[PDB]
Formats: C-alpha cells, structure tokens, sequence
C-alpha cells in the first residue's frame, strides 16, 4: 500500500536523520564540561548540549520534503515552537530505561533527574518528561516511525503564528498519510495496535511539555545570570 | 523576525 512517494519521503527522513544524529555522539567534548558536585552547574553543559541540538534539528527540519517550499517566517515559527519538541523526541534515542537516564556514550556524557534539576529544572517539568520518554520508548518505533513523527512535529499547522498554514497543513498529511500507510503494511501486530493514535498523542504530550519548558525557562532566564550561561542560539530560539 | 542566526542555518 506504500506509494513510491512515500517510500521516497521515508528514505529521505532517515538520511536526514542519520546526517543530523551522531550516535558516537562525538561532539560532546566541544560543549563545555558538565559539573556534578552547586546550583545550575549543569547548565553551561546541557546549554551547549541543547544548542547543538538545534542546529542539528534545522538541518534535519531543512530536508523535510515540502518544508522548503514554506516561506522563511513559517520556517522560523515552525523551527522556534518546534524545537524543544522536537529534541525532547529525538534524545529519546539516548534514553534508557535501565535507569531512567539520557545515556550518551560515556559517564560524564550521561545524564539524570538530579543533572537536570542542576540545569534549574523543577520536578514539575522532570517527572513528566521521564514519564514521556519512558511511555515514547515503550512503543518501541520503528526508526521510520522516529523520524516521520519529528517531521510531522515540525511542520504542525497550529503553531501560533503561522501564515500559510494551508500549505504547512497540506505538508503535514501528505506526511500523517506516509506514516498511517507504513504502520499497516511495515509494523506486524500487535506493536502495531493503535500506533498510530498513540504517536499522535505523545504530540499532545510534547505540547504540555513545550508550554511547562517555556514557564521554567523565562524564570531562569529572568535573573541575566542565568542568561548568561546559555548560548546566543539558545536565546534566539527560547526567546529574549 | 529578529532572527538573525536561525535564519542563516536555514541557508
Ligand atoms: C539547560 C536548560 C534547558 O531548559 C534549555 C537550554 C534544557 S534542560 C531540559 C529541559 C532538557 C530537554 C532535553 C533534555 C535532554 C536531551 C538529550 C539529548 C542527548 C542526545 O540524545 C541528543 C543528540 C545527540 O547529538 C539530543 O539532541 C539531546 C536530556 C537532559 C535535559 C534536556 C537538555
């Protein structure tokens, strides 16, 4: 039941996907080096972290077919709202449930509940964010499935803000088709039951988790302090 | 609108 397009649209994400992520995760040791003793002294570090992070998000958003043919405001809306989403998603892949932590090669590069709230985190934010990734990794998708849900993620019609949202919505379930299409003839029973409502809904969740992130973000980034510590990326993006 | 620096990673 795969069209050619849509075995055209899958083979790009994942490309984009394995260009955008590096699973040696090798780049780490540019971020500056985490501290676990000491309030916020994580931050510097998973500031560095989440900064690559958006870079890598834009190179992977850019090749999402269809989103090219956006105008750049939409592009800038879509990445800006997106792009919290769209990491918390994709670090699922350095998530394990042996312990409830981002494992990313090594020690140092592995991080907990206590390396987050030293980032200036609440418990508020944390415990759902586990809760999401522990309920993401359970369904346990297929790498075709992670990387249409990504895209799907970015190029949402309802993102405040957005103008042509005809053309971003049309992007989307040309996308949502590909995806519902690949569950029925790709993913066998019963992991494939409901697949398709639950990735949806970890959507919704993304967006609870995206409005609680943006609350704790402008009270750490109230006191320029804080600020400080992050990168120009980060306050581009996060906001001023 | 006011950016800079995520408008140019878009190329
Ligand atoms: C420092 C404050 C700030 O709110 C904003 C800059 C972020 S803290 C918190 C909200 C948060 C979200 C993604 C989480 C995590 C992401 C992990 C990743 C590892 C890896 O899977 C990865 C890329 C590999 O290159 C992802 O892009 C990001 C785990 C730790 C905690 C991280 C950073």
């Amino acid at each position: 039941k795969l069209s050619e397009e849509q075995q055209h649209i899958i083979a790009i994400l994942l490309d984009a996907h394995h260009k955008t992520y590096d699973p040696t995760y090798a780049d780490f040791r540019d971020f500056r080096p985490p501290v676990r003793m000491s309030p916020l002294s994580m931050l510097p570090h998973l500031a560095d972290l989440v900064s690559y992070s958006i870079q890598k998000v834009i190179g992977f958003a850019k090749m999402i077919p269809g989103f090219r043919d956006l105008t750049s405001d939409d592009q800038i809306v879509l990445l800006k709202s997106s792009a919290i989403e769209v990491i918390m998603l994709r670090s699922n892949q350095s998530f394990t449930m042996d312990d409830m932590s981002w494992d990313c090669g090594s020690q140092d590069y592995k991080y907990d509940v206590t390396d987050v709230s030293k980032a200036g985190h609440t418990l508020e934010l944390i415990e759902p964010l586990i809760k999401f990734q522990v309920g993401l990794k359970k369904l346990n998708l297929h790498e075709e499935e992670h990387v249409l849900l990504m895209a799907i993620c970015i190029v949402s019609p309802d993102r405040p803000g957005v103008q042509d949202a005809k053309l971003v919505e049309a992007i989307q379930d040309r996308l949502s088709n590909t995806l519902q299409t690949y569950i029925r003839c790709r993913h066998p029973p019963p992991g494939s039951h409901q697949l398709y409502a639950k990735m949806i809904q970890k959507l919704a969740d993304l967006r609870s988790l995206n409005e609680e992130h943006s609350k704790q973000y402008r009270s750490l980034s109230f006191q320029p302090e804080n600020s400080m510590k992050l990168t120009p990326l980060v306050l581009e993006v996060f906001g001023n | 609108k006011n950016h800079p620096m995520l408008m140019n990673l878009l190329k």
